[PDB]
């Protein structure tokens, strides 16, 4: 049971450190907030 | 380096003016930001 846990938390490392998408729910909340001033910026070069 | 009222050939605006390594084309006076703002200008005089 103690060699499982190691094992299963070394899966953790190696998942973690191989992909790019795991966190994507997180990156996802910075891309909002990140997308939403750059078009607040973008959006004073209107003439309206 | 101090905050001033600036006139560019008619540009009229505030902030500090500062050294620049940007490298306007012949036919470029003033450079902008996204916002378009102006964000960059050739002097008149002293074509800096």
């Amino acid at each position: 049971i103690a060699n499982q846990f190691n094992s299963a938390i070394g899966k953790i490392q190696d998942s973690l450190s191989s992909t790019a998408s795991a966190l994507g729910k997180l990156q996802d909340v910075v891309n909002q907030n990140a997308q939403a001033l750059n078009t607040l910026v973008k959006q004073l070069s209107s003439n309206f | 380096n101090k905050c001033v009222n600036f006139n560019f050939n008619g540009l009229t605006g505030t902030g500090v003016l500062t050294e620049s390594n940007k490298k306007f084309l012949p036919f470029q006076q003033f450079g902008r930001d996204i916002a378009d703002t102006t964000d960059a200008v050739r002097d008149p005089q002293t074509l800096e």
